[PDB]
Formats: structure tokens, C-alpha cells, sequence
RNA sequence: GGUUGCGGCCAUAUCUACCAGAAAGCACCGUUUCCCGUCCGAUCAACUGUAGUUAAGCUGGUAAGAGCCUGACCGAGUAGUGUAGUGGGUGACCAUACGCGAAACUCAGGUGCUGCAAUCU
RNA sequence: AAACCCAUACGCGUAAUGAAAGUGAACGUAGGUUGGGGCCUCGCAAGAGGUGCACAAUCGACCGAUCCUGAUGUCUUCGGA
RNA sequence: AGCUGGUUCCUGCCGAAGUUUCCCUCAGGAUAGCAGAAGCUCGUAUCAGUUUUAUGAGGUAAAGCGAAUGAUUAGAGGUUCCGGGGUCGAAAUGACCUUGACCUAUUCUCAAACUUUAAAUAUGUAAGAAGUCCUUGUUACUUAAUUGAACGUGGACAUUUGAAUGAAGAGCUUUUAGUGGGCCAUUUUUGGUAAGCAGAACUGGCGAUGCGGGAUGAACCGAACGUAGAGUUAAGGUGCCGGA
RNA sequence: GUCUAAUUAAAACAUAGCAUUGCGAUGGUCAGAAAGUGAUGUUGACGCAAUGUGAUUUCUGCCCAGUGCUCUGAAUGUCAAAGUGAAGAAAUUCAACCAAGCGCGGGUAAACGGCGGGAGUAACUAUGACUCUCUUAAGGUAGCCAAAUGCCUCGUCAUCUAA
RNA sequence: GCUCAUGGAGAACAGAAAUCUCCAGUAGAACAAAAGGGUAAAAGCCCCCUUGAUUUUGAUUUUCAGUGUGAAUACAAACCAUGAAAGUGUGGCCUAUCGAUCCUUUAGUCCCUCGGAAUUUGAGGCUAGAGGUGCCAGAAAAGUUACCACAGGGAUAACUGGCUUGUGGCAGUCAAGCGUUCAUAGCGACAUUGCUUUUUGAUUCUUCGAUGUCGGCUCUUCCUAUCAUACCGAAGCAGAAUUCGGUAAGCGUUGGAUUGUUCACCCACUAAUAGGGAACGUGAGCUGGGUUUAGACCGUCGUGAGACAGGUUAGUUUUACCCUAC
RNA sequence: UUCCUCGUGGCCCAAUGGUCACGGCGUCUGGCUCGAACCAGAAGAUUCCAGGUUCAAGUCCUGGCGGGGAAGCCA
RNA sequence: UCCGAUAUAGCGUAACGGCUAUCACAUCACGCUUUCACCGUGGAGACCGGGGUUCGACUCCCCGUAUCGGAGCCA
């Protein structure tokens, strides 16, 4: 009873979310988009893989949970449920319409056609572009070949073109590895629970001393 | 049997064929929905110089 | 709604000119008067085989109708008229809104 | 149903703006406007009397009649095939002089000046404006500014 | 240059926390018979300018301050976009040609200017 | 059945405007301003000035209707400057 | 009979509409538009489907959410005289722990009916003689006031007279025909799984149009047509069919 | 027995039988422009006229609230013209009175026609004689049935057949 | 004149919410209603006074034909309110909240006419409103036709055909798992890529001066997505039987009970009883059981005439001698 | 699928927008006499769910769920 | 629109301008019977809303709402 997504793989409509206007959405069958070692820091994994989009399309949310649970039953069985921190880096929030028509012999008689043609909501999607990340899983240097093969693994749920990247920046930050390693070594830099806290020089002094004392301490 | 309901086609190169030509502007335009306070005071003047003219150059 | 029994407005009777207490009252049509010219026509009209000569009305669509006040002043007698808006209900005993009382 | 009112698709436009909200500054009343005034329209939301139609806004016009709290502007409106003159009493708060007419007349003044002053001796002023020329011939020096040779970069990923 | 009255532009003027304040002025301040208004002379009104105080208000300064303002070959001539092609691409879309051209971000700097009248070591 | 001739009327038009009773089109060189073909004067010409029909815009004036004001006067309620 | 069918010679010139508002209006009419004819007043302009300079207006694309509204993932650090549980507990404005909410600084992702900001393209005005300046006249308006407003007299400033390009004559009126079923292509876009589907926006076309090309085709490419000659080309092509 | 001559011969029509309704002649039903005019009627309730059902056998249950038909007429009901009274100078107006009809009140279903819904309940289960409740003018009675009438439906069981 | 929502901190009964006090609070509240704009010594809350929600007509903006109506704007000449005053006020903070002719009726001027002349009644006129047309630029209006008719329409349905392929059908990729162990012998979830047009829909391009609709009988050809037969490969293939797959459409694929049936279901034989196309092949080839004129019955609906992809029974199937093909 | 209607104590049913809700049956307690019937008395409710409108919602407005009903015709 | 009638305790109903008003039912008790019903005695309870006439309004006059019956109907 679910159309293929086919008809629902080109970003043909406008964006349609739930809203006050819409409102009565069935539920995202993906809920969860964080997975492994989400409590890990920042210097526990410095190495980021990204499997990214080539092509302007939309993705179905239970495709994007299918991807998932692939490639976290993958990742966990070979390096372990703790040797990653994989993240779903898009949310479906776009709703998809229905006009219901009837499959029986003899529907010509009720069906009334086109008319009245405005849909019903039966589903949802997540509307990517080019270069846009779908996946980003983290990981130390020696599991790369694991996140690589659990992310290949996952393309073939998706429809279109997935690259996988290797990324040169430091886990799920913006900074370049060395860039972070040189404001590691003094201490501009303050771990939090997952991810960490930049030291700069604008604010109070108060502050920024109470904070990263260690950078002071010269 | 429905029907096209409206477009605007064609009616650019209609309006253009002998179009949009400005009204025109005069000298003296009208003084229509001006105030009356001040039409009412101009009459009078205008008569007085035309009165004033009059009596100079006589 | 509710309009006072009195009204401070102008009166043009060509002795006041201007604003004079009126008493207000609610207008109503009056009896409609044989030997009036449409209403001989039409009994003419309607003499005899034919049957019925003019249109009669029958799709009413409107609920309401505008309530119209006759305004008599109390020096000259001059009365005048004039019309509100729709209402279903209306009033001139006036019993008025109090803020603070309650319910 | 359809709904074509007057202040239909007006949102954003009758908007005040940000961070300018409230009542405005007295130099739209103390501005003074005498006809054959050039006046521009830009309609202010917290003075819903005298407002323009939303065709008007952004309309530039010539004033014909000046009142106690309002201005006559006539307008310029495409009706069709033809123009029609529109003549709409506004209040002063939905008006201002257009900036244009006043860089005219310094201008026509300024020409004024050049012409006396260049009549005391017969030097042809030119007066009129011209479009911006080609540029003349000049000669780049290499002193301090040698040549920096560029190269197409090659493509990496930056994510 | 300070202060007062009346203002213009309306945060470069606001906000948080501290500091300082000659002179004059503003201010707090003192009193309730009268005009006047309140549950209350707290507000408002009137009287005194006398009994006192810069404590507050007000002004100014300070802050790797929040905000706001300005600028930049910072990002980025990027995104986006007008026009063109018997251009590529199964398509989705993407390049190229002639043009226009952002926002965020980053960095740097600034933190009320001014008009009329009066008055002040 | 043509052609020729003719009186008196009648029709349209020369006056409109008001439901009507009814009243009924010059302050002025039949107005002023702006522009206007053509003509005239000076000028070698260029052009300057005068006069400026028609037509156009505009401000006025006059007649009627409406709303006022309401003199001399008088069948004291008519008249309406 | 608002409906079907038919409507008789030639050549020449011009040459549409399927759109607006109203109608018991939806197979029809009136109305405006588009077209023709007759022309009138003038004679290079009181112009222009264009640019430039100056000046306004806008809230789409993009962008933003450690900026408001709304949606939304994940942890971290905190507060309960005050959410729900357990333990020491008699309880305590008493403590140790668990879970929720709330607060602070962060983090991932979004908006046709959210937005600080904000294009490109389109759009309004202006770029002088009906102008600018000086002097002083009218008024029953206006002013404290010959103070202003408006209209004026008189005087000064002419072809570089106030940006470019072009004007094929500019402006004006009367009357009347047909038409008021539209369709296609690029791009923007709505519904729909989609449609040689339905519906809008801008332009260009077919209709009303033959010609060369696309084997063949209403719309694509090229190019628009009096009759002929010569030459050169467009698009498309050059093994033969087929000119190369 | 009868009919759609020229696509339908039938279960349709008619029929005997059964039942109802109106009428005692200054009448019922019907006709006619009218009439000193007609049919029924050369008639007279074992008749005429108007309907319905359709031999025999066995039966023809409940409902007169609705629509109809009919029956009753003292009435603060309504109710036309004419006529009556007042006012008025008159046109005219205003009052009272006002036939039938309607309404008020009864009857009538072999007149038109109609004739329930939800819960619980019998110590295996199932069902529900029984109880409760709402409600109607009455709540489909005797009989009959997947019938030419039952959607679901090729209903379930048996018989008929190898099916 | 005052400032709201909300939060926080406090006060007997009094607690989550009664009343009081303070601090913060750019509006996170209220402004009749829908939504959007707008508004903070206000446009909000409380209080005082009021009727400008008044008169006279004109002009302008929107819809637009630059018509009407509606609504709104800014003025003029009056008269008023309010306030110390400036000023504001011609209904609702703005954007919706409504209506011709004719007729009737009211108000005003007490004005004009009733035409042989007068008075008084009555009537008709002028100016401004009301009684309403919601199909809202404004007829006075119930059904049925299966006994039907006419003008027309492919501007418009019921077939094929065409575009599309949601639905149907068929086939792939991936591989969590099943399979004693073992992902892939055989299967295969969560997902995803496609083909086809024997389903049904969507659409309305062609056909309404007619392309003869269901089914069956008969006959030919074609497709392959192969049921059997030939040859092979694989197995959770010892044999036998079976399953998967390939090349292959050369050859075959039945007889019957019930149903008009397509479809379906049973009996039986069989090597097998595979699927489909050809204008949903095939009516001047048949038949006419069904659908779908006219007769008639039933049930339900309807006051009724009559209606019913509800049931039942009865109901005219025309022409080739022409061209082509064979 | 569309339209209409209803949702209430263990069961059936009702309600003016105006008391944390009328009646009847059932249940419980006591009495009469062993049990029924009968006489007295009590208890029992988040008015189907999720939202809003008003000083106040069982009721007033929207969506969902479930029960029932009407329509689904020309070919 | 005209005529006529009606609105009265919780329900219904009656009335004279010399009463905030009788009645049967509903309920509050007291009574009477083995009990239940039947039955008797005292109570507490209401003149549709608003104006006017009157030594005195349920009552009469006017207006309005709701209901019923019959008559009428040119925007
Ligand atoms: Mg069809
Ligand atoms: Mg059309
Ligand atoms: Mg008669
Ligand atoms: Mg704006
Ligand atoms: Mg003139
Ligand atoms: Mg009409
Ligand atoms: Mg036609
Ligand atoms: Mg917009
Ligand atoms: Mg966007
Ligand atoms: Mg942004
Ligand atoms: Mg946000
Ligand atoms: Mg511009
Ligand atoms: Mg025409
Ligand atoms: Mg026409
Ligand atoms: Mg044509
Ligand atoms: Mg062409
Ligand atoms: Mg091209
Ligand atoms: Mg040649
Ligand atoms: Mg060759
Ligand atoms: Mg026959
Ligand atoms: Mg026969
Ligand atoms: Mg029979
Ligand atoms: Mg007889
Ligand atoms: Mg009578
Ligand atoms: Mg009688
Ligand atoms: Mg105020
Ligand atoms: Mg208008
Ligand atoms: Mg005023
Ligand atoms: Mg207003
Ligand atoms: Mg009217
Ligand atoms: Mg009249
Ligand atoms: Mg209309
Ligand atoms: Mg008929
Ligand atoms: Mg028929
Ligand atoms: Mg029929
Ligand atoms: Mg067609
Ligand atoms: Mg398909
Ligand atoms: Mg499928
Ligand atoms: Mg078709
Ligand atoms: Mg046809
Ligand atoms: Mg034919
Ligand atoms: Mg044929
Ligand atoms: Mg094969
Ligand atoms: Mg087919
Ligand atoms: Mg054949
Ligand atoms: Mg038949
Ligand atoms: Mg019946
Ligand atoms: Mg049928
Ligand atoms: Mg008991
Ligand atoms: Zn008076």
C-alpha cells in the first residue's frame, strides 16, 4: 500500500511540513540520529567519513532508516558497539501527498476524477542537494575501512548518486586536524559532553579566564 | 464542457499596436477638487489685475 | 441594540438651523392606501380573466431590516428620519451597560 | 471565494519596518509642500487615514492641491492601452519630496553660474552632460609591481 | 567646555556592573493655611528656597563587556540571477559564453552628533 | 402619369432650461491668459515685433434649475431689487 | 430557431481576435480592446515596448535560525522552602541517589501561508523656454506683520538650451467590420504518481504562413514570399540513394 | 376466453365468485353551448351506477396518529358580496352583523396506506422461554420464504450427478 | 490618568488559582468577530463630559467600461461635542459586513398641477430615506418520461485506439535473517531501480448527417514472461521423485457437470492440460443465452406519474453482383 | 468515499451554555419474614478521545475513533 | 398583514378593580392500616415582559415576545 518513491524522488513541489495548516502528519519511521559512542569526545575520534549527495532528489524516511540500521549492524558486528559515533546529518520534514483513488472494477461510477484532487498526507522526506551531507560517522584512523564499507553499504537503501568523503577536519568540527591540534596543545579548546567549546578573544577576560585557564597559564 | 477562464496573452502586443502613448500635459491645468477657500480668493485677484493691467497700459 | 429615547442633532425647520433636543421614535411604514394610482392600476389590471398581472415575491433572503428613527424636535415639531445599520434586535428603553456590576 | 479589498496583499508593505515602530518624528509635518511639488509615495502603517492604494506606493507625483493635514498629488496610472491622471488626497505622513528635482535645480544653478562666468571671456562651456568615455591611453609601470604569475588551482573536496 | 529649558537625527544615544563628580544649575529635600486631588499631601496641587544632601536621579569615565553603527582585494566575484547555444547529461541536473551580484561568517575601528535661548570659575 | 408654374400653411432650424408654475442668454473692442496657420512692419538673410481666424487648454462673465440673502414698496401678504 | 449546412467575378493596398466588465450569462450578446476607411490641424515636435545619470519603491530567489515565531537531534553544567520514584531515615525549610521537566552555554537539521538581512530581472519620476533668476502689482485666502500662497507686469539669460540613440512624419477626431471555442515552444510556476492532463505568469510563434532543413510532422532550426537573372550564404549537410 | 394488425400471446386483460360505495325519482352516475334537451330508463334496490379482489378449500390479524371520505352544528373562532349603523360637506373610511367552506368535535382500513430499537439472563458451550429500558397510531399476527420477493450469496444441511 | 501578558520574591485563615506589596518585563497582552497589518505617558485599562453615528450637496480612491452599487479618502459652507489649548471628531484603529427600475410608504418644501374659473377634501409631482430582489447589475415558477420528439454537439459521457501507469502484473539490486551448522541450494525482511500495457483507473485527442458493445462457436496467424516435449547447468541431486536456471515458441496444450457468463469451481483423462495479442481478433461468419427500447410480475423508494449495475419472464440480427485481398 | 446522526454511573435514557449531572433498573446496608416482593436509606460520573470559544462549558466550534442510517444513477 | 384566543405555583387550571390569587396533581410533615397501596389535616410554593388610566390593575388601554386557528398577499 506504500507508492513506490519514484514518484516521490524529485523535488517537484514546494516544501509542504507539518504545520497549523497541515496538521495531521503521520510519524517519521526514523526517530533516532545518533548512534555509537554519541557520548564520546571530540579527541576520541578525530577522523570524519561522509557519505554525501551528488544529485537534487528526496529521501524517503524509512529508506534513510533502512540506511541506518544497515549500516550500524555492520559497523557494530566488525569494529564494536563503541568504535563510532554515526550521525544522520538530515531530517525529514517534508510531507508528501496522496490523491486516493479506487482500485476496484466498476470505480469510474464514484471516483469523481481530478476533482478534488488535493492530497492526503501518507508520508514524509528529506530534501538534499548536491554536495549536501547525508551521513557523517566518526571514527579513529585504524576503523576506516569499516565506516567506508558500512557506508557503501548503506547507498544501495538510497536512491540517486552517494559519494563517501573522507573529511580533513577533526570529527564533527569545522577545523582542519592540525588547526585543532595546535589549539589543543595550548587550551583554547574545553571539551563538553560530545562536542567542545572555542576559547576567543572577545568577552569579558573574567570570563575567559574562569574558562580555559590552561592557555593562560603560559 | 469547461473553458479557458482568463489569460493575459497577446494583450501586451495589443496594447502596444497604438499603445501607451502619455495623455499629455497642458499649460494651465484644471483647477478641479482644488480647495474652494483658495479658488474662491483667486477669482478676485485675477479680476483685480486684470483691472490693474487694464488702468496701467489704458 | 439600544439608542436613548432623546437626541441632541441639528433641525432644519428655518427658525433653529441648528442642533435642538428631538425626541426619537421607530419608524413604521403605514397602511397601504387604496385610490393610490399603482395600487388602482393594478386593480384594474387585475379585473377580469388573466390571473395574476404582476410579479409576486417570493425568494426572501434577508433576515433583517434597516431600522430607521423618526426625530420630532420639541420646539417647532419638525421631525426628520434617519436609518441605521442591520439589526436583529433593537431597543430605546434604554437600561445601560455598567463596567464594575457583576454577573 | 476570491478577495480583491483595498489593502489586499498589502503585508509586507504597509509593514512599519524594524526597529522603527511607533509614532513619527515631527519632520514630516514641519516639511512644506507647494504645488508642482515632486512627491513620492511610501505609505506609512500606523496612519490609516489618508492612505494611498497599494498601486501607489513607490509612485512618484506633482502636487495639485494643498489642505489642512493633507496633499494633492496627481498621478500617472496605465490603464490599458492609455494613461489615466489620478488625483489622491494624502496625508503628509505618506510623502516626501523626491531628491531628484533638488539635484536638478543645483544642477540648473550650477550652470547658471558657469555659463556667467565663462560669458566674461567666450570659452564655448559645454555645458551638457555626457555619457561616462572610453578610457584615454596611459602607461603602467613595473617599478615596485613586478608581474605576479597566477595558476588555475587544482580541486579539492573542503568539507 | 559644564548645566538648564525647548528641540532635530532617533541605541555611535540602549543594557549590565563599578568609579568619580569644583562651580553653578537640575535634583532629592522641608511644610499643609489656601486652589486642587487622593484609601493615603506616596502621586497631583499649593507654600517655603528656609532646616540638610550629592546618597540617588542627572553628566562623564571604565569593561580583551552584551547590543548597535561603520568599513573591508574576510568569506565570495561564492550562492542566486538576466540573456545564448541543433551545449553535456537516460534523466535529475550540470557546465561554458556576454552581464548583474548578495547574506551569514571573519577581521578592524567607533560607542552620540548637533540647533535656539539662558547661565556658570 | 412627363415637363413647366404657384398661394396659404405645415415640418425642421433660428433658444434654452425646469416635474411644473414659469423665467429666458453682452460689465468688457462679445472678456482675459497660454499656444496658434496666414498676413503686416524692419531685416540681404537669420530672425525680432504687431495682428492673430479655426482649433485646444484654462480662468471668468450671461440664461435656466436648485440652495440662500431678502430693498424701494404693499390688498400685510403679495412682490423679489 | 442564440442551432446545422450553403452563400455566385478579377486584381491591388491594409490587416485582426479568441482578452476586459456585465447579462438565467457558459454553443449567445452588449461593452472595451485589436483592424479598416474617411480624413482634420500642423510640419520635426507636448515622442519612443531602448540605454545612461540621479532618485525612489519592493520582500521573490538566495540566505538565517549559537537573531524573534514555529518545527527539531544530541549530549554537558546547574537550580527546586516547590514534579514523580527508592535508600539513611520518626520527620525536618533533612541528606544520598534515579527520572522528568525548567535555566545557562553549545550542537544537527528545516519553513508557500517565519524572518534580522536581501539580490538579478522587471517598475515610478526627472534630465529646462510651460525653464531659472531679479524687481514689484491683485486678493474677499493667509499672516503678529507687504509676511506668505497663487496668478501677473517689467528686465536678464538662446542654439551645448542642459545626457545618449532613433524618429520611418507628430498630434486629433468620426464611423464601422470581424473577433470574444484557442493551441504550441523556451523559461517561472499550481494541482496531480503521471499524462500528447488540468490550470496561471513573461515573451515568441501556429492559428492567418508558403520557403530551405529536421526522412515523414500546424508549432522546432533557419528564414518570412511581387516577377526574373547572377552571385553569396543560414540552418542542415558532403559513401550511394542526393547537390557537395 | 381476450389483446399490442407489421419484433412482446404472457404470469398481462377478462371471467364466474367475493366485498365495498352511492342512490327511493324535486334522486344517484353521466352527457350537452343552450334548451319546453338528453343516456341509464320499455328502468325502480334480486335494480342502476362506481370501485376493488379474482374459481374451489382454508383464512382474511393490529393501527383512525397522518392524508382522504363521511357525520354532527347552541358557539368571545374565522368567513365574501349585498344589506345595517356612526363620522364626514361628499367621495370615502371605520364598526357591528356575516352563508357555505376551514377549524373545533366523532366514525371509517375488503379507503390511501402503515404494522420497532437496545441491553442482561437457564453452572459445559450455544441459544434465550424470562427480566429491564426507550418508544409507537399500531409495532408484521396466522401463515410463507435465499420464492418471479435475500444485498451479503454460488447463504447452510440433505437429495439429485463422477463432478 | 495609568500600563499590559508572564515570571520571580514576600504577607493570617489563604492552598496551584481569592486580596495586598515590590522587582523585572519592546508588548511575548488587549483593541467585538476571521486572518493579516498597526498601536505603550496609546489606538490598550479606569474615569469625566458627550452625540460629529448631525445638515447641505459636490470632488477624489478601489472594484472599473474609468458605468453602477458598496466601502473609504480630503475639502468647502453650517451647527455641535470635547478639552486649559493647540487640535481631534462627518461612526466602529485599517483591510469584509450589502442592494436598480416600477410600486408602496414616510419625512421635507407647505412649494407645482388637477388644463372653463374658484374654495375645501382627495390625487398626482419635486427633494431625501425605508419596505428587496443572497442566481446578491436585481424573471413571479414543481416533477416524470423505459411511449417520447426536434435542432444540434465528438465544445460532452457510455467502446476500441492514443499519452500516462498510480493500481494490477512481471523482473532486478542490496542482504538483516530462515534453512541442524551455513546470507545467496532454495528463500529472503527494512529499502530501492525498473519493464509491460492481457487489469482497473486517470484523460477526453479522434468518432454522435451512427466504426453494429457481452459471451460462446468457428478459423488463422503472431508474442514469450516455456506447462509439456529436445538438449543441458545447479541442488539441502544416492536412486526414484522434485526444485532452480539456461538455449529454445519447432511441436502440442483436452473431454465434461453448474453458470448467459468472461472469471470461477469440481470430475476425469493427459506428456501437458502455460500465459497472452491481433479494433479488449473475428455478427453483410453464425448464435442471440445476457446486457440495454416498447409488454408484464415482484421487493424497496415515491402522495403520484414513475425510479432502481435489484430480481424475473417475453421480446424482427437486413444487402455484396463492386474494388482489393484470398 | 460523500452526507446525516449518536457517543453520558454496571445497563437503558434525558438535559435551558448557569451547582463536580434528572430518572428508572442493577448493587450495597438496615428493616418486615428464610428467600422474593415491600418499607426506609446510602454509594457509584474525570459526560468517547485531542484541541479551542466564554466569568462559566456535558451542551458552544474543528479533527480523529467507534455504532447506526441514506446515497452510490444514465450508459 | 387582519380577526380571535392563550401565556398564571414544579405541571395544568379558575378568577368581579374592595387580597403578593382558589384549585387536583408534584413535595414537607403529621395522621390511619399487619404492611403495601387507597385515604384525611395543616404548610411552603406562581399572574409572559415593558409603559399608561385609576381612593385601588392578573384583571382595563398601548406596545412587544411566544403559541394556536381561520383569513388574506403586485416592490
Ligand atoms: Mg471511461
Ligand atoms: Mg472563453
Ligand atoms: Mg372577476
Ligand atoms: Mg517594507
Ligand atoms: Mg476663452
Ligand atoms: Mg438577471
Ligand atoms: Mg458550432
Ligand atoms: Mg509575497
Ligand atoms: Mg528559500
Ligand atoms: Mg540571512
Ligand atoms: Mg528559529
Ligand atoms: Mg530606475
Ligand atoms: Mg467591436
Ligand atoms: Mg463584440
Ligand atoms: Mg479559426
Ligand atoms: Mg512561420
Ligand atoms: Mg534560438
Ligand atoms: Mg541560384
Ligand atoms: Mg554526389
Ligand atoms: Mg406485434
Ligand atoms: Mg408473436
Ligand atoms: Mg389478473
Ligand atoms: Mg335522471
Ligand atoms: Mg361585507
Ligand atoms: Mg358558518
Ligand atoms: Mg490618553
Ligand atoms: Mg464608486
Ligand atoms: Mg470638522
Ligand atoms: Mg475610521
Ligand atoms: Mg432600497
Ligand atoms: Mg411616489
Ligand atoms: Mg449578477
Ligand atoms: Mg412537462
Ligand atoms: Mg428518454
Ligand atoms: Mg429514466
Ligand atoms: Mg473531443
Ligand atoms: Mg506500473
Ligand atoms: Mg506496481
Ligand atoms: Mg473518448
Ligand atoms: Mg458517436
Ligand atoms: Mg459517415
Ligand atoms: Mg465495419
Ligand atoms: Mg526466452
Ligand atoms: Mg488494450
Ligand atoms: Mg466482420
Ligand atoms: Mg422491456
Ligand atoms: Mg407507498
Ligand atoms: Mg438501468
Ligand atoms: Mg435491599
Ligand atoms: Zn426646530
Amino acid at each position: 500500500a506504500r507508492r513506490p518513491a519514484r514518484c516521490y524522488r524529485y523535488q517537484k513541489n514546494k516544501p509542504y511540513p507539518k504545520s497549523r495548516y497541515n496538521r495531521a502528519v503521520p510519524d517519521s519511521k526514523i526517530r533516532i540520529y545518533d548512534l555509537g559512542k554519541k557520548k564520546a569526545t571530540v579527541d576520541e575520534f578525530p577522523l570524519c567519513v561522509h557519505l554525501v549527495s551528488n544529485e537534487l532528489e528526496q529521501l524517503s524516511s524509512e529508506a534513510l532508516e533502512a540506511a541506518r540500521i544497515c549500516a550500524n549492524k555492520y559497523m557494530t558486528t566488525v569494529s564494536g558497539r563503541d568504535a563510532f559515533h554515526l550521525r544522520v546529518r538530515v531530517h525529514p520534514f517534508h510531507v508528501l501527498r496522496i490523491n486516493k483513488m479506487l482500485s476496484c472494477a466498476g470505480a469510474d461510477r464514484l471516483q469523481q476524477g481530478m476533482r478534488g484532487a488535493w492530497g492526503k498526507p501518507h508520508g514524509l522526506a528529506a530534501r538534499v542537494d548536491i554536495g549536501q551531507i547525508i551521513f557523517s560517522v566518526r571514527t579513529k584512523d585504524s576503523n576506516k575501512d569499516v565506516v567506508v564499507e558500512g557506508l557503501r553499504r548503506a547507498r544501495y537503501k538510497f536512491p540517486g548518486q552517494q559519494k563517501i568523503i573522507l573529511s580533513k577536519k577533526w570529527g564533527f568540527t569545522n577545523l582542519d586536524r592540525p588547526e585543532y591540534l595546535k589549539k589543543r596543545e595550548a587550551g583554547e579548546v574545553k571539551d563538553d559532553g560530545a562536542f567542545v567549546k572555542f576559547l576567543s578573544k572577545k568577552g569579558s577576560l573574567e570570563n575567559n579566564i574562569r574558562e580555559f585557564p590552561e592557555y593562560f597559564a603560559a | 464542457a469547461k473553458s479557458k477562464n482568463h489569460t493575459a496573452h497577446n494583450q501586451t502586443r495589443k496594447a502596444h499596436r497604438n499603445g501607451i502613448k502619455k495623455p499629455k500635459t497642458y499649460k494651465y491645468p484644471s483647477l478641479k477638487g482644488v480647495d474652494p477657500k483658495f479658488r474662491r480668493n483667486h477669482k478676485h485677484a485675477l479680476h483685480g489685475t486684470a483691472k490693474a493691467l487694464a488702468a496701467a497700459k489704458k | 441594540v439600544n439608542v436613548p429615547k432623546t437626541r441632541k442633532t441639528y433641525c432644519k425647520g428655518k427658525t433653529c438651523r441648528k442642533h435642538t433636543q428631538h425626541k426619537v421614535t421607530q419608524y413604521k411604514a403605514g397602511k397601504a392606501s387604496l385610490f393610490a394610482q399603482g395600487k388602482r392600476r393594478y386593480d384594474r389590471k387585475q379585473s377580469g380573466f388573466g390571473g395574476q398581472t404582476k410579479p409576486v415575491f417570493h425568494k426572501k433572503a434577508k433576515t433583517t431590516k434597516k431600522v430607521v428613527l423618526r426625530l420630532e424636535c420639541v420646539k417647532c415639531k419638525t421631525r426628520a428620519q434617519l436609518t441605521l445599520k442591520r439589526c436583529k434586535h433593537f431597543e430605546l428603553g434604554g437600561e445601560k451597560k455598567q463596567k464594575g456590576q457583576a454577573l | 471565494g476570491k478577495s480583491h479589498g483595498y489593502r489586499s496583499r498589502t503585508r509586507y508593505m504597509f509593514q512599519r519596518d524594524f526597529r522603527k515602530h511607533g509614532a513619527v518624528h515631527l519632520s514630516t509635518y514641519l516639511k512644506v509642500y507647494k504645488v508642482g511639488d515632486i512627491v513620492d509615495i511610501k505609505a506609512n502603517g500606523s496612519i490609516q487615514k489618508g492612505m494611498p492604494h497599494k498601486f501607489y506606493q513607490g509612485k512618484t507625483g506633482v502636487v495639485y492641491n494643498v489642505t489642512k493635514s493633507s496633499v494633492g498629488v496627481i498621478i500617472n496610472k496605465m490603464v490599458g492601452n492609455r494613461y489615466l491622471e489620478k488625483r489622491l488626497n494624502l496625508r503628509v505622513e505618506h510623502i516626501k519630496h523626491s531628491k531628484c528635482r533638488q539635484e536638478f535645480l543645483e544642477r540648473v544653478k550650477a550652470n547658471a553660474a558657469k555659463r556667467a562666468e565663462a560669458k566674461a571671456q567666450g570659452v564655448a562651456v559645454q555645458l551638457k552632460r555626457q555619457p561616462a568615455q572610453p578610457r584615454e591611453s596611459r602607461i603602467v609601470s613595473t617599478e615596485g609591481n613586478v608581474p605576479q604569475t597566477l595558476a588555475p588551482v587544482p580541486y579539492e573536496t573542503f568539507i
